[PDB]
C-alpha cells in the first residue's frame, strides 16, 4: 500500500520500525489520489475479458532474488562412474552422481512389501559381484581360473564342488575386512542346523 | 498460484526483469616437481598427446588459451595444460606409441555455457605462470528459479 | 557384464561366525610380504614380495592380477600374510583372554 | 531408426549373446535390425510408473 | 610376464586400439562400429581427493605421537623403541641434512624452486666415493649454488660465503667435483635488477644497465674480470649519466666492491661511452 | 574504601564527562551491595545513549 | 626438605596464591581482607540473601577482535622465536664456531605462524571457525558478515533481557548454530 | 508519511 | 506390521500436571528408573 | 561537552533510559496509533537516541518490521545474506 | 528493562503487549515478541533433533516382525508376539468407526 | 566351539595381508602416488617385526627386546583398532591420524 | 542501469525522458510527481521505473579501461 | 608499509587489487633493533628481520586508508568497499569475533547434585 502511495505521490514511504505512521493515514493518502484506499482494484480476466467478482489486492512490492536456482539442481544420472572404494555411484552433481537410496528408504520398501524391487535396486541398479566360494569352508579363497574352467580353494583341497554367489561388492569389502581382522565370515549355501 | 506459487509476467521477462548475470572464474596453474618435470600450458596435438579429454580444442589458441569475447559451452576446454611423461613408468595402452606427453587440462563445466569476460596471465608469488579466466552468463528467470 | 562361469549358481544361506587360525591364515595366503616397501626399487610396478606385490589384487584396470588374472573388475582379491617371531594380542579379545585367565589354572591350565 | 536425439528413441542395444552396442557411432555402421529376445533400452515416455520421494 | 591387457574390438580387428572413452557413461568404445569395449569405468581422480616418491622414495613411515587419552610413559617407551631402530636404515642423514638446508634456504629468503632443486642436487650426490667428505658444510653451499644456477636465479659467491664459511677454495673444488657428478648423471644479466634493487634505483636505470650490459659483452676489451665488476661499473656509468647521486664511496661500502676496480673500469668505459647510449 | 562515595562519585563522573577519562570506561555504583565496580578492561559491548 | 618447603610454601601464598592485585612479598594483609570477601560473598549467597550468580549478563562477556587473538598468537610465537634464538647461541658457544645474524633469527617461524593462523580456521584443537571466507554476495551480506559475532559451544541459544541495543533480536541463522551466531 | 530527502534545499534557503 | 506399527508411532512425535511430549515420551520408550513427575491418583 | 555517554550491559543495570525523547521527558488521541506507556518516572538518567537502532544490519531493511512476526525478520534476516545484488563498482 | 522501575509487577512491564499488529508494537513489546519467537525456533529445532532419533530407535526396534500364513504375528526368530494381529484379524485399511446399540438407550426404550 | 574358536587363536600369531581391493592405492601424476593408511600400518609391522628379529638374533639387551616387542604390539593393536583408549593415536604424517578397520566399520555412513 | 529501455508493463518509451527529467529538476527545481506530470506519465507502472532507478554506470565510467 | 618479495628478488609495493589477482598474502615486513651485549662478571665490554604481518583493509599501515575517492578510483578499489578484513593467497579472510567469559570477579554457584558442596565461590584469576 505504502509503495502505490510512493509510486503515485512521486516521494519514497519512509518504512521506519517504531514512527507514527498508521494505516488509516496511509489509506488517506491513497484516497487523494483517486484510487480505492484499502489496495483493492477492480480486475479483469485475460481470457474471457469479463470482469472478476471479487477485487484483487494490486500493487507493486519490492522483490529480491536468491541464488537458488533450477539450473544448478536438475542432474539425472543413467549408468555413469564409481567410486574406487566401494565401486559405487559417486557423490556431487558435477562428478555426475546418484542419488542416495538411504536407510529410510529402504525402511518404506519394506513397509510396502516390495522385495523384488529391493533387490533389483540393491543390486542392478547399484552394484552386483559374483565370487565363488568353497563347500568345506566358506571363505572367498577359491582361485578361479575359467578361461579353461579350473578352480581350487588354497587349504582345503577342493577343486571340485566350488558354489557361486552373487553379492554386491560392499559385502565383498566387509568380508574381506573381516578376514584382515582375523574373523571368519563363512557362507554356506546348504542349511546344516536344519 | 497455491502453495507459495507466483505467476510471472512473460512480456516482462523478456524486457529485462529480474535477469541477472553470473561470472564464473576458473584458475589454473602450471607447477614444477622436481625441475625435471614441468607443466606448460599449451595446444594439445591429437596425435602424440594421450589421456585427452573428448571436448574440442578449436577455441585454444598456440597458448593453450581461450581469447575472451569466444562463446563456449559445456564439455569444452578453456585451458589447455600437459604434462610430461616417461616412457618406462606406464606404458598404458598407447603410451609407448604416444611418446610425448599427457593430457591434463581445466574445461568448463558439463552443465554451464556462456561467453569468456575477461582472461589474465599472471607470475604468482615463487613466479609460476597460472592464468585466471572470468566467463559471463546471462540467467534469465526461469519457472524452476526461486524469489 | 562380467564373464560366465559354469560354477553352480546357489544363493547364501546360513553364515558362521568364527576365529582365523594362524594355520588357516597360512593356508589361505599366497605371499608373505618382508620388504616395508610400496613398489619396486625402479618406481614401477610393484616390489614383488612386498605391501602390495602382484601376488595380491591389483587395480588401474590395465593390471592382470598374477594370481586370479582376469581383470580388476572381477578379482575378488588375494590374501598374504606376516608371521611373527612373537605372539601378539588382539584388541578386541585382551578383555577376553583375561577373563580366561581368571577362569583357568596358570600351571596346570585347569 | 529416430536416434538418441529425438525424445521417441533409443539410446543401446543389447543383444541376446548379452552385448551392448550404443546408438551412437552406430549410424556410422548404417542398419540396425532388431530380432526377437533382445533388449533395446528406450528413453521414459508416457504411462512410465515411477517411484517419487521426498527426503526425509 | 605379459600381464598387459590390451582392449580389440573383436568385431572390427582391423587396426590396433582406436577407441574413444566415454567417462559421463563409465564406458570405453570403439570409434567405429560403435560397440563399447568396456563398462564399470574407474577413476583416478575420485580415490585422488583423500589426499613424496621423487625424494622419498617408495619408503613408508608413520609417526607415533600423544593420544587423546593416553599416558606420557607410553609415550616415551614407543619413540626410544624407534630410537633404537633409527640405525636400521642410514636416511637420517637426509632428514638432518634437508633440515639444515632448509634453515639455510629459509635464512637466504630463496624461493621453494631453489629449495627443491637443491634438495635435488643433495639426493643426486648424497654419500657417494669422490666427495670423500667436505665436513657436511660444502656439499650443503655447493648444493644451494647448483640448485641457484639451475633455477636461472644469480647470487655470488660472496653472498653464500657470507653465509657460510667453506673457505672458498675447498668450495670451488667440491663445487667442481659436484658439476662433475651431475655431468656425469646425464650469465650475468641476472646480476642487474639485484644490485639495482640494492641501491634502490628506477625501472629505467636498470634496463639502461641491462643494454649497458649486453655491449659491454659484446665489446670485448677487458672481457670481464669477474662479472660483478662488469655489473658494478656498469650500474656505476648508468648511475652517472643521470642525476640521483651516489658517489663511489657509498656504492663500493653497500655492494662490497673496491673504489679502485669501479674507476679503473669507469676508465676505459668512459671511452667506451660512445655506443653505449640506447636513445 | 572511601567515606565520601557522593562527592567522589560525582567528581569521577564531571571529568568523565568532559573528555579526561575515556568514555569507554564503564563505572557502576550498587547501593544495595555497597560496592563501586570499575571496568576499563578490552572486550565489553557498549552503545551510545 | 621441610625447611625449603616451608620458605617454598610462602613464596606460593606471595606468587601463585591470587595471580592479580599483585605478586610481591608483603601484600598479604590485603589478600586477606579479599579473601575474607570472597567467604563474606560464599556465605553470604548461602544465608538466601543474594540469588544465585548469573552467568547469562551481556556485561560479564567479553568479546575478541583481531587485537586480543593475535596478541596470543604474536606473544607465544614470540616466546618461541627467542628459545630459537638462544638455542643457536647455546649450539654456537658450546660447539665453538663463529656466530651469524642470518642462522640465529629467523623469519619462517612469525611468517608461518601468522600466515598459518589467519589462513587456516585454526588459531594455533582449541579455536577453530575463527578465518572464514568473506560472503560478496551483496553488500548487506558483508556487512551484516563482518560484524557477526559467534559463541563457542542456562540457555545460552535464548535470547537475554541483557541483550537489548547489543545484540539484534531478529537477525540470527536457523538450524544447529541458531542463537550460538550473533550480530551487532 | 514519507522520507523526506529535500533537506539540502530547506538547509541552503534556512542558512 | 512392526515396520507400520513404528510408523503410526513416529509420525505423529513429528507434530509434537504429569510431563507430556518428546520428552515423556523418551522416558516410556526408555524405561528410566525415574520420572520428571511421579504423581498417582489415588480412587 | 557532556551531551552522550557510552553504556556498556553493566552500567546498564543503574541507570534508567527513556525511549522516546518528546514522549517520555515532558509531563502532561487517534484511535490508529499504538498505545503506549505512561511518564510516571521522573528519575530518567539517560535516553535512548532511537529505538530502530536495536536491529542489524540484516532486519534493518525490513520494512515495517513492527507490524510483522518476529519469525518472518528471522527469516527475511537470513534471506537477506544471499540475494542477488551489486556488491561493489570494481 | 532498564526502560521501567524496580519491583514492577504492572502486566503491561511484564510482557503483555496491548497493541495489535494493525498499529505496530512498541520496543518493550517488540523485545519480548522476538524472545517467544526465537524460543519457538529453538523449541521446534529440538524437537525434531530428539524426533528423528526417536524415529530411528521406533523403526530398528520394529523391523523384523510380520504376520505368516496362520493369521499369528510372529517374528523372523518364531517369537510369537500376538498370537492374532491387532487382537482381531483386522487391517487398518478397513475399520470404520460404529456405534454399539445394545448399551446405547434407556431400559425403557431397550424393553420398547 | 573347536571347529570354530580356540583360546589358543585368541592370541595373534600370523597376520592375514588384505589386498590392494580393500586398500587401493593412487598414481596421481605419476609423481603424486598416494597410499591408504593400513599400507603404512603394515610396513609398521614390517619393521617393527625385522627389527625384534634383529635384535633377538645377536645379543639380547632385554630392555630393546620389550621395547621392541611393545612397539610390534602398539603397531599391530593400532592396526586393529587405533582408537584405543588409555594408549598413544598413531598419526600420519600428513596430520590426520591413521584410518583403521575399526574405524570403517564404527562410524556413521561408513560399511554398514 | 543506464536508464531502462522501454518500460516493464506498459511498453512505452522512456528513455527519452530521463535527459528531460533531469534537466526538469536541475532547471526548474520541481518535484519528482511534478516533473513525471511533464513527461506524460499517467500510469504508476512507469513511475515505479525512473522513481526507483539507481543509476550505477556512472560509478562504473569512473574507472580506467 | 605493504609490500611484496618476488622470486627473483625484487621487492615493490603492493596493493589490494594486485593482491588479489595474483593470489598474494596482504602483508608489510617486520624488523627489530637486537641488541647484544657480552658479560665477562658483570664486566660488560642491529635491524634484523623478524617476519611478515597480515594488514588488515582500511587500516592506519595500509595504503587504502590515506587514499580519497578518486584515488581509489586510480587503485581501482571501489569506495563502497568497508574493508575490514584480510587477504591470504588471493582469499579475503575474516575473524570473527569470538565470546569468552571475564576474570578477576568473585562468582558463586549451587550444586544440585549429591555432592557434599552446596555453594561453590569459583574466581578465575589472571594479569592483564
Ligand atoms: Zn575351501
Ligand atoms: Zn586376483
Ligand atoms: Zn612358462
Ligand atoms: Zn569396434
Ligand atoms: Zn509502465
Amino acid at each position: 500500500l505504502l509503495s502505490k502511495v510512493a509510486a503515485l505521490s512521486g516521494n519514497e514511504g519512509d518504512a521506519s520500525p517504531f514512527t507514527d505512521i498508521t494505516v488509516e493515514g496511509i489509506s488517506k493518502l491513497l484516497r487523494e489520489h483517486g484510487y480505492q484506499s484499502r489496495g483493492f482494484e477492480v480486475m479483469y480476466n485475460g481470457h474471457t475479458g469479463k470482469k472478476l467478482m471479487a477485487q484483487i489486492f494490486f500493487g507493486p512490492t519490492y522483490y529480491q532474488r536468491l541464488r537458488h536456482m533450477v539450473d544448478d539442481k536438475i542432474h539425472a544420472r543413467a549408468r555413469g562412474p564409481m567410486q574406487v572404494l566401494t565401486r559405487q555411484p559417486v557423490e556431487g552433481r558435477s562428478r555426475d552422481g546418484g542419488l542416495r537410496f538411504g536407510e529410510m528408504e529402504r525402511d518404506c520398501m519394506i513397509a510396502h512389501g516390495a522385495a523384488s524391487f529391493l533387490k533389483e535396486r540393491l543390486m542392478e541398479a547399484s552394484d552386483a559381484f559374483r565370487v565363488h566360494i568353497c563347500g568345506i569352508c566358506g571363505l572367498m579363497t577359491v582361485i578361479a581360473k575359467l578361461n579353461h574352467n579350473q578352480f581350487e580353494c588354497k587349504g582345503c583341497d577342493n577343486k571340485i564342488d566350488i558354489y557361486q554367489i552373487h553379492i554386491p561388492y560392499a559385502a565383498k569389502l566387509l568380508f574381506q575386512e573381516l578376514m584382515a581382522m582375523n574373523i571368519t565370515p563363512r557362507l554356506y549355501t546348504d542349511r546344516s542346523r536344519d | 498460484n497455491q502453495e507459495d506459487s507466483m505467476i510471472m509476467n512473460q512480456s516482462s521477462i523478456d524486457r529485462g526483469l529480474f535477469r541477472s548475470l553470473f561470472f564464473r572464474s576458473y584458475m589454473d596453474q602450471e607447477k614444477k616437481y622436481g625441475m625435471s618435470i614441468t607443466e606448460t600450458f599449451e595446444k594439445p596435438q591429437r596425435t602424440n598427446t594421450l589421456r585427452m579429454k573428448h571436448g574440442t580444442y578449436d577455441k585454444l589458441d598456440d597458448d593453450g588459451l581461450i581469447a575472451p569475447g569466444v562463446r563456449v559451452s559445456g564439455e569444452d576446454v578453456i585451458i589447455g595444460k600437459t604434462t610430461p611423461i616417461s616412457p618406462d613408468e606406464e606404458e598404458l595402452g598407447q603410451r609407448t606409441a604416444y611418446h610425448s606427453k599427457r593430457d591434463a587440462s581445466t574445461p568448463l563445466r558439463s552443465t554451464e555455457n556462456g561467453i569468456v569476460d575477461q582472461v589474465l596471465v599472471t607470475t604468482n608469488q615463487d613466479g609460476l605462470k597460472f592464468v585466471k579466466v572470468r566467463v559471463r552468463t546471462t540467467k534469465i528467470p526461469q519457472i524452476g528459479d526461486k524469489f | 557384464g562380467q564373464q560366465y562361469s559354469s560354477a553352480p549358481l546357489r544363493t547364501v544361506k546360513e553364515v558362521q561366525f568364527g576365529l582365523f587360525s594362524p594355520e588357516e591364515v597360512r593356508a589361505i595366503s599366497v605371499a608373505k610380504i618382508r620388504f616395508p616397501e610400496t613398489m619396486d626399487e625402479t618406481q614401477t610396478r610393484a616390489k614383488i614380495g612386498g605391501l602390495n606385490d602382484p601376488r595380491l589384487g591389483s587395480i588401474d584396470r590395465n593390471l592382470k592380477c598374477q594370481t586370479c588374472q582376469e581383470g580388476m573388475n572381477e578379482c575378488p582379491g588375494h590374501f598374504g600374510h606376516i608371521d611373527l617371531a612373537k605372539p601378539v594380542f588382539h584388541v578386541g579379545f585382551i578383555a577376553k583372554i583375561k577373563k580366561v585367565c581368571e577362569c583357568v589354572c596358570m600351571h596346570c591350565g585347569k | 531408426r529416430n536416434g538418441p536425439n529425438e525424445h521417441p528413441g533409443a539410446k543401446y542395444v543389447i543383444r541376446d549373446s548379452g552385448d551392448r552396442i550404443d546408438l551412437r557411432y552406430s549410424k556410422r555402421a548404417g542398419d540396425i535390425q532388431l530380432q526377437y529376445g533382445w533388449k533395446v533400452e528406450r528413453h521414459i515416455m508416457d504411462n512410465d510408473p515411477v517411484l517419487f520421494n521426498r527426503q526425509p | 610376464p605379459n600381464l598387459n591387457i590390451v582392449l580389440t574390438c573383436p568385431e572390427c580387428k582391423v587396426y590396433p586400439p582406436k577407441i574413444v572413452e566415454r567417462f559421463s557413461e563409465g564406458d570405453v568404445v570403439c570409434a567405429l562400429c560403435g560397440l563399447v569395449l568396456s563398462d564399470k569405468l574407474v577413476d583416478t581422480r575420485s580415490e585422488w581427493r583423500t589426499f613424496n616418491p621423487l625424494l622419498d622414495g617408495n619408503n613408508l613411515s608413520t609417526r607415533i605421537g600423544k593420544g587423546e587419552t593416553t599416558d606420557m610413559r607410553f609415550t616415551k617407551e614407543l619413540n626410544k623403541a624407534q630410537g633404537k631402530n633409527v640405525m636400521d636404515k642410514k636416511d637420517n642423514e637426509v632428514q638432518a641434512a634437508f633440515a639444515k638446508i632448509t634453515m639455510l634456504c629459509d635464512a637466504a629468503e630463496l624461493p621453494k624452486i631453489v629449495k627443491d632443486c637443491a634438495k635435488e642436487a643433495y639426493k643426486l650426490c648424497h654419500d657417494e666415493k669422490t666427495l670423500k667428505g667436505k665436513s657436511m658444510e660444502s656439499i650443503m653451499a655447493a648444493s644451494i649454488l647448483i640448485g641457484c644456477r639451475r633455477a636461472e636465479v644469480a647470487r655470488t659467491f660472496k653472498e653464500i660465503q657470507s653465509l657460510i664459511h667453506v673457505k672458498t677454495k675447498e668450495f670451488g673444488k667440491t663445487l667442481n667435483i659436484m658439476k662433475n657428478i651431475l655431468r656425469g648423471k646425464s650469465q650475468n644479466l641476472t646480476y642487474i635488477p639485484r644490485f639495482c634493487s640494492h641501491l634502490g634505483l628506477p625501472m629505467q636505470v636498470t634496463t639502461s644497465a641491462e643494454y649497458t650490459a649486453k655491449k659491454c659483452k659484446e665489446i670485448k676489451e677487458i672481457a670481464g674480470k669477474s662479472p660483478i665488476t662488469i655489473a658494478v661499473v656498469s650500474i656505476y656509468l648508468n648511475i652517472l649519466l643521470f642525476q640521483i647521486p651516489i658517489t663511489a664511496a657509498k656504492v663500493g661500502q653497500t655492494l662490497q666492491v673496491t673504489e679502485g676496480t669501479i674507476k679503473s673500469g669507469y676508465k676505459i668505459l668512459y671511452e667506451h661511452r660512445d655506443k653505449l647510449v640506447d636513445p | 574504601v572511601h567515606r565520601n562515595p557522593a562527592r567522589l562519585m560525582e567528581t569521577l563522573r564531571t571529568l568523565r564527562r568532559k573528555g579526561d577519562i575515556n568514555p569507554e570506561v564503564s563505572m557502576i555504583r550498587d547501593i544495595r551491595e555497597k560496592e563501586l565496580k570499575i571496568f576499563t578492561d578490552a572486550g565489553r559491548v557498549y552503545r551510545p545513549l | 626438605k621441610k625447611e625449603k618447603r616451608i620458605q617454598y610454601a610462602k613464596d606460593i601464598l606471595q606468587k601463585e596464591f591470587l595471580p592479580h592485585i599483585t605478586q610481591l612479598e608483603g601484600f598479604e594483609s590485603r589478600k586477606a581482607f579479599f579473601l575474607g570477601y570472597m567467604i563474606n560473598r560464599l556465605l553470604l549467597c548461602a544465608l538466601d540473601r543474594k540469588d544465585q550468580d548469573d552467568r547469562d549478563h551481556f556485561g560479564k562477556k567479553r568479546l575478541d577482535l583481531a587485537g586480543p587473538l593475535l596478541a596470543q598468537l604474536f606473544k607465544t610465537l614470540f616466546k618461541k622465536l627467542t628459545k630459537d634464538i638462544f638455542r643457536y647461541m647455546q649450539r654456537t658457544v658450546e660447539e665453538a664456531h663463529d656466530f651469524n645474524m642470518k642462522l640465529a633469527i629467523n623469519a619462517k617461524t612469525i611468517t608461518s605462524g601468522l600466515k598459518y593462523a589467519l589462513a587456516t580456521g585454526n588459531w594455533g584443537s582449541s579455536r577453530a571457525g575463527v578465518s572464514q571466507v568473506l560472503n560478496r554476495y551483496t553488500y548487506s551480506s558483508t556487512l551484516s558478515h563482518l560484524r557477526r559475532t559467534n559463541t563457542p559451544i542456562a540457555k545460552p541459544r535464548q535470547l537475554h533481557n541483557t541483550h537489548w541495543g547489543l545484540v539484534c533480536p531478529a537477525e540470527t541463522p536457523e538450524g544447529q548454530a541458531c542463537g550460538l551466531v550473533k550480530n551487532l | 508519511f514519507i522520507k523526506r530527502d529535500r533537506m539540502r534545499r530547506n538547509f541552503l534557503r534556512m542558512r | 506390521v512392526g515396520v507400520l506399527a513404528a510408523q503410526s508411532i513416529g509420525e505423529p512425535a513429528t507434530q509434537m500436571k504429569v510431563t507430556s511430549g518428546v520428552p515423556r515420551l523418551k522416558e516410556i520408550l526408555n524405561v528410566a528408573k525415574n520420572m520428571k513427575t511421579p504423581s498417582l491418583t489415588v480412587y | 561537552e557532556g551531551l552522550v555517554e557510552y553504556i556498556d550491559a553493566e552500567e546498564e543495570e543503574s541507570i534508567l533510559i527513556a525511549m522516546q525523547p518528546e514522549d517520555l521527558e515532558p509531563a502532561e488521541v487517534d484511535p490508529a496509533k499504538r498505545i503506549r506507556v505512561s511518564h510516571h518516572a521522573t528519575t530518567f538518567t539517560h535516553c535512548e537516541i532511537h529505538p530502530s537502532m536495536i536491529l542489524g544490519v540484516a532486519a534493518s531493511i525490513i520494512p515495517f518490521p513492527d507490524h510483522n512476526q518476529s519469525p518472518r525478520n528471522t527469516y527475511q534476516s537470513a534471506m537477506g545474506k544471499q540475494a542477488m545484488g551489486v556488491f561493489l563498482t570494481n | 528493562l532498564p526502560h521501567f522501575s524496580k519491583d514492577d509487577y504492572s502486566p503491561e512491564s511484564k510482557g503483555f503487549v496491548e497493541n495489535s499488529y494493525l498499529r505496530g508494537l512498541t520496543p518493550q513489546e517488540f523485545f519480548f515478541h522476538a524472545m517467544g519467537g526465537r524460543e519457538g525456533l529453538i523449541d521446534t529445532a529440538v524437537k525434531t533433533a530428539e524426533t528423528g532419533y526417536i524415529q530411528r530407535r521406533l523403526v530398528k526396534a520394529l523391523e523384523d516382525i510380520m504376520v505368516h500364513y496362520d493369521n499369528t504375528t510372529r517374528n523372523s526368530l518364531g517369537n510369537v508376539i500376538q498370537f492374532i494381529y491387532g487382537e482381531d484379524g483386522m487391517d487398518a485399511a478397513h475399520i470404520e468407526k460404529q456405534s454399539l446399540d445394545t448399551i446405547g438407550g434407556s431400559d425403557a426404550a431397550f424393553e420398547k | 566351539n573347536e571347529v570354530f574358536s580356540r583360546p589358543e587363536w585368541m592370541i595373534l600369531t600370523c597376520l592375514p595381508v588384505p589386498p590392494p581391493p580393500v586398500r587401493p592405492s593412487i598414481s596421481f601424476n605419476e609423481s603424486q602416488r598416494g597410499e591408504d593408511d593400513l599400507t603404512f600400518k603394515l610396513a609398521d609391522i614390517l619393521k617393527a617385526n625385522i627389527s625384534l628379529e634383529t635384535l633377538e638374533h645377536n645379543g639380547a639387551p632385554h630392555h630393546a627386546i620389550e621395547e621392541a616387542e611393545s612397539l610390534l604390539q602398539f603397531h599391530v593393536a593400532t592396526y586393529m583398532d587405533n582408537d584405543i583408549a588409555g594408549q598413544p593415536q598413531a598419526l600420519q604424517k600428513s596430520g590426520r591420524p591413521v584410518k583403521s578397520i575399526r574405524a570403517r566399520l564404527k562410524g556413521k555412513e561408513g560399511r554398514i | 542501469m543506464i536508464v531502462p529501455v522501454r518500460c516493464f508493463s506498459c511498453g512505452k518509451v522512456v528513455g527519452d525522458k530521463w535527459e528531460s527529467y533531469l534537466n526538469l529538476l536541475q532547471e526548474d527545481e520541481l518535484d519528482e510527481g511534478t516533473a513525471l506530470s511533464r513527461l506524460g506519465l499517467k500510469r504508476y507502472c512507469c513511475r515505479r521505473m525512473i522513481l526507483t532507478h539507481v543509476d550505477l554506470i556512472e560509478k562504473f565510467l569512473r574507472y580506467n579501461p | 608499509k605493504p609490500m611484496v618479495n618476488e622470486s627473483d628478488g625484487v621487492t615493490h609495493a603492493l596493493y589490494p587489487q594486485e593482491a588479489r589477482l595474483r593470489n598474494l598474502t596482504y602483508s608489510s615486513g617486520l624488523f627489530v633493533d637486537v641488541k647484544k651485549r657480552t658479560y665477562e662478571l658483570k664486566y660488560e665490554l642491529g635491524k634484523v628481520f623478524i617476519g611478515r604481518l597480515p594488514i588488515m583493509l582500511r587500516s592506519k599501515n595500509c595504503y587504502l586508508s590515506e587514499a580519497t575517492e578518486s584515488d581509489l578510483y586510480k587503485l581501482k578499489e571501489c569506495p563502497f568497499d568497508m574493508g575490514g578484513y584480510f587477504i591470504i593467497n588471493g582469499s579475503e579472510k575474516v575473524l570473527i569475533a569470538q565470546e569468552r567469559s571475564a576474570g578477576n570477579i568473585v562468582q558463586v554457584f549451587k550444586k544440585a547434585a549429591p555432592s557434599p558442596i552446596s555453594h561453590v565461590a569459583e574466581i578465575r584469576s589472571a594479569l592483564e
